[PDB]
């Protein structure tokens, strides 16, 4: 867990998100 | 710790909602592919027209050359009669 | 801007223009690049077929890209060539064409080597180095082909 | 059973399933892009078809003009023949 | 919550599955 960086757009998401808040791509995609 | 169960249960529910959302989006995209493939069928009619218009052009030019040949003979007949009339001026 | 084009078959030699050239000057760089005369080509860029009399920057022609261009079946001026056998053939020409260019066009239609062609117009023998305009040959004018007997 | 292990494993499963679904969407997104390329090629085909249509019209116009010139000659000829026969 | 019935193809999936084993659609779709 913890905050995570979107691998596509680099937005730093909160640990509770399963999709990136900006580009909507999933954490593991 | 009871909150830990609440974190996972809440995040899982979020993941499962995100799945339904991605699936519904894929469903929409599948229709888009379907409509666009339908639009592409209009290409068969488009190419047929291009061949017709292209074919009609050549025919028109062929006809134009024949009528030219005919115009030339007529023009010559005319000149022969006019020079013959011209001789008595 | 070095700018290339894609076609049905493929033909592109060294070319180059900048968006400042007119819509007829772009068709001019295609003259020595694509090999078809200017009034036989109609240019289109992203669904906009720009005509002459509109700057090429008004709707910026992106530099160094691959564009699709469509070609006409005919130009704006045809002359007729008549064989002694009566057959008439149609040539796409321009007033600046020399009669030597016209003979090269006849060879392409009839397979006769230009050396073997004599051309007659207005009752006079035409000379290779002159142009259709020098002879006042105009749209739908009629030349007469005679082959050399030598 | 271990609930925390059970929830954890399902959430990891959900997130892998999400990645999987996203990779499928990326494929369809590329298909849609190819179709849009083809649809642009269909528009250009439409343009080419219109040019041929236009050139057809222009050639037909020219053929009609020379046909009309031929007719006016046929008439001039007819006038000369009626005149010539008037001597006979 | 027990096995869950896929609303698109009716297959009854295991509680631990998030996608349908036959048609691969998610439970809430
Ligand atoms: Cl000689
Ligand atoms: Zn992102
Ligand atoms: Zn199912």
């Amino acid at each position: 867990r913890g905050r995570w960086a979107c691998q596509s757009c680099t937005f730093e998401n909160e640990a509770a998100a399963v999709l990136c808040s900006i580009c909507e791509r999933p954490r593991l995609a | 710790d009871r909150a830990v169960l609440k974190e996972l249960s809440e995040k899982l529910e979020l993941a499962e909602k995100a799945l339904a959302s991605k699936q519904l989006q894929m469903d929409e995209m599948k229709q888009t592919i379907a409509k666009q493939e339908e639009d592409l069928e209009t290409m068969t009619i488009l190419r047929a027209q291009m061949e017709v218009y292209c074919s009609d052009f050549h025919a028109e030019r062929a006809a134009r050359e024949k009528i030219h040949e005919e115009k030339e003979q007529l023009a010559l007949q005319l000149a022969v009669l006019l020079k013959e009339n011209d001789a008595f001026e | 801007m070095q700018i290339f084009v894609k076609t049905l078959t493929g033909k592109t030699i060294t070319l180059e223009v900048e968006p400042s050239d007119t819509i007829e000057n772009v068709k001019a760089k295609i003259q020595d690049k694509e090999g078809i005369p200017p009034d036989q080509q109609r240019l289109i860029f992203a669904g906009k077929q720009l005509e002459d009399g509109r700057t090429l920057s008004d709707y910026n022609i992106q530099k160094e890209s691959t564009l699709h261009l469509v070609l006409r079946l005919r130009g704006g001026m045809q002359i007729f060539v008549k064989t002694l056998t009566g057959k008439t053939i149609t040539l796409e020409v321009e007033p600046s064409d020399t009669i030597e260019n016209v003979k090269a066009k006849i060879q392409d239609k009839e397979g006769i080597p230009p050396d073997q062609q004599r051309l007659i117009f207005a009752g006079k023998q035409l000379e290779d180095g002159r142009t259709l305009s020098d002879y006042n040959i105009q749209k739908e004018s009629t030349l007469h082909l005679v082959l050399r007997l030598r």
